[PDB]
């Protein structure tokens, strides 16, 4: 659902990040919070950002004046796993 | 449609600060600046990737270079402070990769035109424009030569056009001369059919931006 | 400084020129981000080679980059007159450091001498009305770029008040220079004729000018 | 069966131009329409789905809109790599159907062809047939006249031409003219010339060779 | 990475049957529908049918009803499509395509999402009487000193083959810059012929070796040819 009112503010909100670079794609339901300087080229990077060496995370920059396509949306993903265990979650 | 348009022909007193702009047209990942002193070689200054927020400086320009960009306008600014006589040079923009491909090749594909920043104590002067009239010596070949003399101006550069830019065929604007006085002078010649000497009027337009001087001059044969 | 590029390589049409760009292990030897730019005098640099051996879209196949140890090399195979320009090399010197070379002025040898085309303009009435006078001698379309200018007062040399520019390459690969003789209206109107003489490769071209009353 | 009509069937625009194509459906499909960009030889590439949604990885310059029976697909600034055939597809009701297609081409500055000739191989002469090839590389526009002259006599009805698709980078064309003769007929004559006349050529270019050198 | 690999191009006599294979890799096979799309040479795209990778449920188009059969093997993660009683109209390229998963609405409405994100490379099925023939590869050498001028052009001529297509690469695929593989030409003899040229720096004419690799799968013919300039 749209949350432009709650998440964006004047001059843009920079508290929300996303990872732009990673050595490999994520496995399903994986979380990578490492901030290693991503090596995009043949240069070593030596732990400092620079030529072909970028910070892995990036700021969304939610301006209130942004188009619908660039407005902050909040997402909730419900996963219903059924294993060989007692089913402990049910409804009416 | 992937051109970089560089603004400015600014003159600055030593110790002041200059800000040069590059407008990117088409897709541009990162824009780098490269300076070239008159007669000398190229030297790198810094690089910016507006989509990422990182900026670079050469070690020699630590504390003096500030590279910014405004995405709303799509332009990139580079500010050099504490200028001296060593900084008098031409400043170029450079494209580092297309709008995609977050890679940096370190080869600069498209370059902007020159932006000359003359740093000098000495006061600007402004040109004196005189018409160089044709004769039977220059006209009898079916093609005559007209000209304009832009004398005693400082600093560079001066822009000379003909008929507000409506005449480009056969225009040769000679390089400037550094006089003993430390002032510049140049000439701009044009080859025109002799038949049009009486029908069409030939105006030369001289523009010296450092002095905000604009001079039109009519070149006619001397009777 | 910081790179060694031989200032003055030269070649002949059809032949091949190899321009060198020598660095150390830490800049040119170690990493594969090397670029070759061609710059014609008065124009902006153009990229010819990037990442050692990569020709960008629109560069002829004549230009071929290579590398060996601490020395990159640009090879021009199909030498033409147009290739007469300044060639710079750039390389990665480390994170946040890019180093350029001194530049190599590539001279193509084969070309036929071109005689200098000279035009002499007398002072304008407007200028004379301001108690000043200036003769203008414009020299264009000569090769090589080496001319000597002399001013004669009726017969006799004038060495004072002459300002001659250094020859510079035109768009058409030939050279152009200008020479201004600043004089007083008295000197101008007191002589039969002035003359600008341009000596080029042993040959000479004279243009004369006289007052109109 | 829902019919889809595409307008136009072909078009040519310059670099940076804004391009617009229309897809009309015989019935109402709310927005269950998609846009594909099939390049020559490759498979279709999905650019727009649900008639308005940009597929992950598509440049910002592409867009789509429309509803009911009428949909439009728009390119902000036409880039050289956009040359392909664009199709529309519906999935509102089985069976799925595609539009006629819209072959989009680039309008480019006039470029001259590089002309090369290839005599028949020594190996092929063993087999009885001889093939002489003429290559016209990287030119525009697509039209070009290629004439075969065997001993300065014009050959006809013996050559076939093949033209590549427009290049995704420089928007040029290339052409191959193959002249097939018998070994007997091939050995009858000496001078084999390919004469190319093109817009970007001031005069007709002739690339010839003598048999047996 | 998601990948759909289809079987080699085939030639079949009119009235026979073709079976085309589509092997899925890089995603759980039994979680997406597979659709087939045929495209005649020069014509547009035409839908054929859908197969359910999980249960095997199949829905073919009315135009192909009774003549097309879609098969599925879960262990090998592949989809087969068989067309029988072939005619001249069926000569075309056949693609498999995967759309995303169909989702349920908030209201509980089954919402189909039949847009094709991933396509195979295509399988050309040539329907013809004519017998297959193997190609003859010849070197087109820049005998003429086109090296003078910095740029040489070399080439390979693939003459008298049937049917389409042939794959021509340079240096086993290690050379793609400046490669022009011309479209095939149907000669008077009813056989195809084409040329593939490449522009290279003259400097590399002696330093790097230039091999052209021609591969005609319908005839199981693979020919490498080393192209060297003829010295006059």
């Amino acid at each position: 659902w749209n949350s432009n009112n709650l998440d964006s503010k004047v001059g843009g909100n920079y508290n929300y990040l996303y990872r732009l670079f990673r050595k490999s794609n994520l496995k399903p339901f994986e979380r990578d919070i490492s901030t290693e300087i991503y090596q995009a080229g043949s240069t070593p990077c030596n732990g400092v950002e620079g030529f072909n060496c970028y910070f892995p995370l990036q700021s969304y920059g939610f301006q209130p004046t942004n188009g619908v396509g660039y407005q902050p949306y909040r997402v909730v993903v419900l996963s219903f796993e059924l294993l060989h265990a007692p089913a402990t979650v049910c409804g009416p | 449609q992937v051109q970089l348009v560089q603004s400015g022909a600014e003159v600055k007193k030593p110790g002041s600060s200059v800000k040069v702009s590059c407008k990117a047209s088409g897709g541009t990942f990162g824009i780098s600046w490269v300076r070239q002193a008159p007669g000398q070689g190229l030297e790198w200054m810094g690089r910016i990737i507006p989509i990422l927020g990182t900026a670079n400086h050469a070690q020699k320009f630590q504390g003096r270079v500030t590279i910014t960009a405004d995405k709303s306008t799509g332009t990139v600014y580079m500010e050099l402070s504490s200028l001296r006589s060593e900084d008098t040079a031409v400043y170029y923009c450079a494209r580092d990769g297309d709008s995609g491909s977050y890679y940096e090749t370190l080869g600069f594909d498209y370059w902007g035109q020159g932006t000359l920043v003359t740093v000098s104590s000495a006061s600007t002067k402004g040109p004196s424009v005189f018409p160089l009239a044709p004769s039977s010596k220059s006209t009898s070949g079916g093609t005559a030569a007209l000209g304009c003399l832009v004398k005693d101006y400082f600093p560079e550069p001066v822009t000379v056009s003909w008929n507000s830019g409506a005449l480009t065929s056969g225009v040769h604007t000679f390089p400037a001369v550094l006089q003993s006085s430390g002032l510049y002078s140049l000439s701009s010649v044009v080859t025109v059919p002799s038949s049009s000497l009486g029908t069409q009027t030939y105006i030369c337009n001289v523009n010296h931006k450092p002095s905000n001087t604009k001079v039109d001059k009519k070149v006619e044969p001397k009777s | 400084s910081a790179l060694t590029q031989p200032p003055s390589a030269s070649g002949s049409p059809g032949q091949s020129v190899t321009i060198s760009c020598t660095g150390t292990s830490s800049d040119v030897g170690g990493y594969n981000y090397v670029s070759w730019y061609q710059q014609h005098p008065g124009k902006a640099p153009k990229l010819m080679i990037y990442e050692v051996n990569k020709r960008p879209s629109g560069v002829p196949d004549r230009f071929s980059g290579s590398k060996s140890g601490n020395t990159a090399s640009l090879t021009v195979s199909g030498l033409q007159a147009e290739d007469e320009a300044d060639y710079y090399c750039s390389s990665y010197a480390g994170s946040n450091n890019l180093v350029f070379g001194g530049g190599t002025k590539l001279t193509v040898l084969g070309q036929p001498k071109a005689a200098p085309s000279v035009t002499l303009f007398p002072p304008s009435s407007e200028e004379l009305q301001a108690n000043k006078a200036t003769l203008v001698c414009l020299i264009s379309d000569f090769y090589p770029g080496a001319v000597t200018v002399a001013w004669k007062a009726d017969s006799s040399p004038v060495k004072a008040g002459v300002e001659t520019t250094t020859p510079s390459k035109q768009s058409n690969n030939k050279y152009a220079a200008s020479s201004y003789l600043s004089l007083t209206p008295e000197q101008w109107k007191s002589h039969r004729s002035y003359s600008c003489q341009v000596t080029h490769e042993g040959s000479t071209v004279e243009k004369t000018v006289a007052p109109t009353e | 069966d829902i019919q889809l009509t595409q307008s136009p069937s072909s078009l040519s625009a310059s670099v940076g131009d804004r391009v617009t194509i229309t897809c009309q459906a015989s019935q109402d499909i709310s927005n269950y329409l998609n846009w594909y960009q099939q390049r020559p030889g490759k498979a279709p590439k999905l650019l727009i789905y649900d008639a308005s949604n940009l597929e992950t990885g598509v440049p910002s310059r592409f867009s789509g809109s429309g509803s009911g029976t009428d949909f439009t697909f728009t390119i902000s600034s036409l880039q050289p790599e956009d040359i392909a055939t664009y199709y529309c597809q519906q999935y509102d009701n089985p069976p799925l159907t595609f539009g006629g297609g819209t072959k989009l081409e680039i309008k480019r500055t006039v470029a001259a062809p590089s002309v090369f000739i290839f005599p028949p191989s020594d190996e092929q002469l063993k087999s009885g047939t001889a093939s002489v090839v003429c290559l016209l590389n990287n030119f525009y526009p697509r039209e070009a006249k290629v004439q075969w002259k065997v001993d300065n006599a014009l050959q006809s009805g013996n050559s076939q031409e093949s033209v590549t698709e427009q290049d995704s980078k420089d928007s040029t064309y290339s052409l191959s003219s193959t002249l097939t003769l018998s070994k007997a007929d091939y050995e009858k004559h000496k001078v084999y010339a390919c004469e190319v006349t093109h817009q970007g050529l001031s005069s007709p270019v002739t690339k010839s060779f003598n048999r047996g050198e």
